[PDB]
């Protein structure tokens, strides 16, 4: 469960990210494709070339979804309901990959939040991304 | 990854009793029933809407024979699983775009199918040997991904 | 989430297990220790060899916990609350190991339920053991 | 795993700039904070009640340095990680009873610590090479478990 302290840490950290969220979403995807190449099996229809506009566009969508989840951190199952439906029934991405994207999002945040990425905030962000992943895989079977 | 001589003999002995075509269809079918997101690769196979629709699907059965046939052939090469499955690894990555986690899930389902079929004969030591085998096969199939 | 059919299937299968629950719990533990040697790191104080009195006794405890979970299948977070606290705070078993015991429980059931272990029941039991595992790892941080 | 000449070069180049004392203390400390069940091996280390207590703990910092020092030594054996970590693998299994999942968790925390320290210099390709390394080291330390 996300504690009130977790929620405070997540909101403050994502607040600092601000309008950079879309960029960081794309960076996290790029980091994931490079570091965990098996995740590319879900994007064979994508242009994965360097600076890919398609990947950048998708990073923005991922970021916006996270921004919405932060804004509705008290009620994420409802906020992420349609997105959960999409991954469970249409995309059918194996649940193990959510930890890979989560790690890459965490690494991206660490690389862009020198002051803010304290051990406590690190912990809260990890819990938050796992909670998002839990909601997004809740309807798979 | 490797097995003791006792484990190799146990694997071979049990496998001698396996109907590979049948166990293959059963394992692939159960994969698609128990982990239904794995159906994503098989839209062309038709009706997968219920457990019976999946298990009795002729295309699921035919593909199960093919998959476990390759698995079976690989049991003759337990010392070189990565080499054995290199071209299938490349194919599943480059052409089929299959997440290797699927190989791990299939391995676990196969172990359940062997247990279901053989009952008490599928002893804990026999299972341990087969766990080494399916992990080795899944790792081999994952090895050429890039 | 467990569906109405899942719960029917789990109750039927565990019902057929009947008085053998403790035996199967011990067998599942033995299968786990042999198949997944890393799990032995949590039991260095145990006799873990075949025929172990400690493993037999512990199998009964695991089985009893599962029986209680089945009895309270719509309220497992609360029914298993103390056990969740125990694994999270006293034992601190890494969450990855729960999938290993769950698999070995499944295999044990498959080996003992020729008629009952249909593909649908297999699916339901896997979901059930995953749900028990989720509850038992819900308080780790 | 198996690093390419280009990846090997990237790893060594970054590591030459690493303060192993700081990064080791940070990595082990954050492991214990972010995944607090990992504290189970360190009751003898004293006060681990708060994040500040963990991070500032002299024994946590000393052990973090020792662990990352052995990690550092391993970087001179990138084509034989299993060989060089064989002794420590057996030690962690039989004497310390450490679940190898801990090695994987530490590896990912290390990657986070490196990103936190180096910022934009920890590029996606540099991360990818370090992911290969930490997976390789974790697998090497897990290899002799029984
Ligand atoms: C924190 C976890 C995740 C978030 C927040 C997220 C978010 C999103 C969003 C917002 C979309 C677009 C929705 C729409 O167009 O209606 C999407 C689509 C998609 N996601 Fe995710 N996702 C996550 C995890 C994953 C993972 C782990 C994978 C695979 C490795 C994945 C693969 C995909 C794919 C293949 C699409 C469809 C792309 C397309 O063809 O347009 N997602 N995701
Ligand atoms: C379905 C999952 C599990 C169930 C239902 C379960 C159940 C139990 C129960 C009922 C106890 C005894 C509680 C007590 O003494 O008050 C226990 C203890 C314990 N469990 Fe589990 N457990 C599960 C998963 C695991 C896993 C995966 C591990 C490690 C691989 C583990 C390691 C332990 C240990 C070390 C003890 C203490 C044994 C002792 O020293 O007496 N458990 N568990
Ligand atoms: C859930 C997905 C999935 C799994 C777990 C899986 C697991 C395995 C395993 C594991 C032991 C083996 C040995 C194996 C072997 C094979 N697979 Ni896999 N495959 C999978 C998805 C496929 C798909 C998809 C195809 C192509 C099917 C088609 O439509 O022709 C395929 C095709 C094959 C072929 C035929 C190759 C060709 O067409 O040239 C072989 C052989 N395989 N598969
Ligand atoms: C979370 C637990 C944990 C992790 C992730 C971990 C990860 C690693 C990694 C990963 C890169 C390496 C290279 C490594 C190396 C070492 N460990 Ni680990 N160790 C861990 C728990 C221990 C414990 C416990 C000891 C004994 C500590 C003490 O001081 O007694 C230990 C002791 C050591 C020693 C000292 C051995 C000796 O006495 O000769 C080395 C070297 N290690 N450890």
């Amino acid at each position: 469960v996300l504690s009130p302290a977790d929620k405070t840490n997540v909101k403050a950290a994502w607040g600092k990210v601000g309008a950079h969220a879309g960029e960081y979403g794309a960076e996290a995807l790029e980091r994931m494709f490079l570091s965990f190449p098996t995740t590319k099996t879900y994007f064979p229809h994508f242009d994965l070339s360097h600076g890919s506009a398609q990947v950048k566009g998708h990073g923005k969508k991922v970021a916006d979804a996270l921004t919405n989840a932060v804004a509705h951190v008290d009620d994420m199952p409802n906020a992420l309901s349609a997105l959960s439906d999409l991954h469970a029934h249409k995309l059918r991405v194996d649940p193990v990959n959510f930890k890979l994207l989560s790690h890459c999002l965490l690494v991206t945040l660490a690389a862009h939040l020198p002051a803010e990425f304290t051990p406590a905030v690190h912990a809260s962000l990890d819990k938050f991304l796992a909670s998002v992943s839990t909601v997004l895989t809740s309807k798979y079977r | 990854v490797h097995l003791t001589p006792e484990e190799k003999s146990a694997v071979t002995a049990l496998w001698g009793k396996v109907n590979v075509d049948e166990v293959g269809g059963e394992a692939l079918g159960r994969l698609l029933v128990v982990y239904p997101w794995t159906q994503r690769f098989f839209e062309s196979f038709g009706d997968l809407s219920t457990p019976d629709a999946v298990m009795g699907n002729p295309k699921v059965k035919a593909h199960g024979k093919k998959v476990l046939g390759a698995f079976s052939d690989g049991l003759a090469h337990l010392d070189n699983l990565k080499g054995t499955f290199a071209t299938l690894s490349e194919l599943h990555c480059d052409k089929l775009h299959v997440d290797p986690e699927n190989f791990r899930l299939l391995g676990n389902v196969l172990v359940c199918v062997l247990a279901h079929h053989f009952g008490k004969e599928f002893t804990p030591p026999v299972q341990a040997a087969y766990q080494k085998v399916v992990a080795g096969v899944a790792n081999a199939l994952a090895h050429k991904y890039h």
